């Protein structure tokens, strides 16, 4: 009991690799991750148990899976990252998802080595993220989810990770993930995700992180909703109206009309919340007539040459919503033109194109 | 939506959730219907994806429990209105096959 | 069936993840007779008041345009099928 | 009965997130007093060039 | 059957080192903004006073 454990680790070591009954040497090994859970030092040898492990046996593969993790994620000079770069490639075979009964296990694994700050770094280089990328693909992710989202949680403190891990489809595969909800952890760590993503950013590509991430997706929707239930845990009480309050000024701070200016001046056109977004049409009333009215006048140029299978809806979306917040734009579009141009394309064969020129046909002559 | 909304106003009746993060509900059941309420329960946790099945413990209090027939199509008209006048207790004879 | 049936009062234990999907297959079986264990509380503080107003509104449009349709004398077949629950991941998508 | 024995549980699991809540508000305490352990430590960092320019 | 009383015991503790570990864990991974970069606030304050002596 307590036994000033810190002799006989030489003794212990030579047996653990030497004794062909592998039942015992399970027991061995099991021992020794039982003990050196809660204390201290028991990294050559590491680097030593590690051949005679990783071998055709179910039961000693985690076992030092677990002991290797303890003694790579603890200690100051026990820290031994030239071994780390080394170790990633045997398991990562394990790691794989063609594993059973084992991926949930060696993800627990995963997570000690990504824990500590300069592990992470040689981590996504050697990674190929796509191994998490297989599992966040639908392979019945009840805890598997949950111990991933926790790995990308601990890949978001480094600022500049945040632009490595930025070269992927991520957030919105992540709130694909946030809309089931059905464990009610993984909700608290992937909320957690996107503060940990959003907060730790030293550059203006937050704004990356908004169109691909947030105002494009079924995510802000979702998080009024978050805000109406009844969580206890105090941290997401908090994490919801931290997210509230960084997206709540991310949907007018390009609805300013220089992004729709951007937009507009060098085309394409795109489907973004500026547009339906009444605050953004509240502002620029007279914002076209400042730019001498030319300003619908490239905008309906661009709804004349090209035909536009999307974009022609967000265009006569656009000349819609500013007729009905002046009058006098009414007679504008006639000294162009134009509403004999959404008389040509409302009756389009593309659906889309038709229902929004039918209301921007229908508010042109509210009055007369 | 108008079953959602019932199931959302039952749970409603369902667990003061003070013990765990968990929903208790003591139900009142026939006994010799227990094997298909214990067979829909163990797959009807399957769709939601969990690995832990609910269970289904019985109590021994003494609350005087609810009368129940069993009714077709034809003895209903005669259950009701047997039932006009007064409830049956529990275990007493039904005048309904009777009547 | 001239004695009776007899009831039980049996105890049931779900699961937070499991609180939709058993209780709405409860309701296809039918048999059950939930009781209420909290009777002193008001009609809010139930854990799930939140989303039932929401099917309330859900219900009160959908209320709305049944008087549209009748208006307009499009008279709707039933083609009788009795369809399953849908799943709060669903309800998300049917305010939209 | 079953919810006897899942008051304590529950007591349990809240005390094993209540000692994380109080190592975290410890740690933090020698988060500051181990980052001015570089004032004993880093003046002898500002050793080695000291004997460089000299 | 009477296993209910051992299937309570079975999983619903399981549900206890649900809460206890990675519950616990998240709040022990919460130290790299506790303890890493609060570390970098002093440490870079004192890196002012060896170029003042330097």
């Amino acid at each position: 009991l307590q036994t000033e454990g810190s002799q006989c680790a030489k003794t212990f070591i030579n047996l653990m690799t030497h004794i062909s009954k592998e039942q015992t040497v399970q027991y061995i090994l099991t021992l020794v991750d039982d003990t050196l859970q809660e204390n201290h030092q028991r990294n050559t040898a590491w680097s030593y148990f590690l051949p005679m492990l990783n071998r055709q046996d179910l039961f000693t593969v985690h076992m030092a899976a677990r002991i290797i993790a303890k003694l790579a994620a603890w200690g100051k000079e026990l820290m031994e990252g030239s071994d780390l770069n080394y170790y990633f490639n045997w398991i990562k075979t394990q790691l794989s998802s063609q594993s059973s009964q084992y991926v949930q296990c060696v993800a627990g694994c995963l997570q000690l080595m990504l824990r500590v700050n300069e592990y992470r770094f040689a981590w996504v280089e050697a990674d190929g993220v796509n191994c998490i990328m297989g599992v966040l693909s639908n392979k019945c992710g009840f805890q598997l989810q949950y111990q991933m989202i926790f790995s990308v949680w601990l890949l978001a403190f480094s600022p500049q990770m945040c632009e490595h891990l930025r070269r992927y489809n991520i957030i919105p595969v992540l709130s694909d993930i946030l809309q089931e909800s059905v464990k009610e952890k993984v909700t608290r760590i992937i909320l957690a995700a996107f503060r940990n993503f959003l907060e730790k950013s030293v550059e203006r590509e937050t704004r990356q992180e908004y169109a691909l991430a947030m105002i494009q997706c079924k995510v802000l929707k979702q998080l009024e909703n978050l805000e109406q239930q009844k969580y206890d845990d105090e941290d997401i009480s908090e994490d919801i109206k931290f997210l509230l309050e960084k997206l709540g000024e991310s949907v007018q701070d390009l609805s300013s009309f220089d992004e729709y200016s951007s937009e507009l001046k060098s085309g394409r056109l795109e489907w973004s919340p500026v547009h339906k977004s009444e605050k953004f049409w509240r502002e620029n009333a007279a914002r076209l007539n400042e730019k001498n009215y030319e300003l619908l006048k490239i905008l309906t140029k661009l709804l004349e040459v090209s035909d536009d299978p999307q974009v022609l809806a967000v265009a006569a979306h656009d000349v819609g919503e500013y007729v009905r917040h002046y009058p006098r734009g009414k007679r504008v579009i006639e000294q162009l033109g134009g509403k004999q141009l959404v008389m040509n394309h409302m009756h389009h064969e593309d659906q889309q194109v038709r229902y929004n020129a039918l209301l921007a046909v229908q508010k042109l002559m509210v009055h007369n | 939506v108008r079953k959602m909304k019932a199931i959302y106003h039952t749970l409603n009746l369902c667990n003061i959730d003070v013990t765990q993060k968990c929903l208790i509900a003591e139900v009142w059941c026939p006994v010799t219907d227990l094997d298909s309420i214990q067979f829909a329960l163990r797959r009807g946790t399957e769709h939601s994806g969990s690995t832990v099945p609910s269970i289904l413990n019985r109590m021994q209090t003494n609350q005087t429990p609810p009368t129940y027939n069993k009714t077709n199509k034809f003895t209903y008209g005669f259950q009701n209105i047997v039932d006009a006048y007064g409830i049956g207790t529990y275990r007493e004879i039904n005048p309904a096959p009777y009547t | 069936l001239f004695r009776s049936e007899e009831m039980t009062l049996a105890q049931l234990f779900l699961q937070s993840e499991a609180a939709y999907c058993c209780v709405s297959e409860l309701g296809e079986l039918g048999k059950v007779q939930f009781r209420d264990l909290n009777p002193d509380v008001n009609v809010f503080q139930r854990k799930f008041v939140n989303e039932v107003r929401r099917c309330e509104e859900m219900d009160r449009k959908l209320r709305f345009v049944e008087k549209e349709i009748r208006k307009a004398n499009i008279p709707i077949m039933d083609t009788g099928e009795n369809p399953e629950v849908p799943f709060p991941r669903d309800m998300i998508d049917l305010e939209a | 009965q079953g919810i006897q024995q899942l008051l304590q549980a529950e007591k349990r699991a809240a005390e094993k997130v209540a000692d994380a809540r109080k190592r975290k508000a410890r740690r933090l305490k020698q988060a500051k007093e181990e980052a001015q352990m570089e004032v004993d430590q880093y003046r002898r960092e500002r050793e080695q060039e000291f004997q460089s320019k000299q | 059957s009477d296993a209910d009383v051992q299937k309570q015991i079975k999983h619903m503790m399981a549900f206890i080192e649900q809460e206890a570990n990675e519950k616990a864990e998240e709040i022990d991974a919460k130290a790299e903004e506790e303890f890493n970069i609060e570390k970098g606030r002093l440490v870079q304050t004192q890196r002012l006073k060896i170029m003042e002596y330097y």
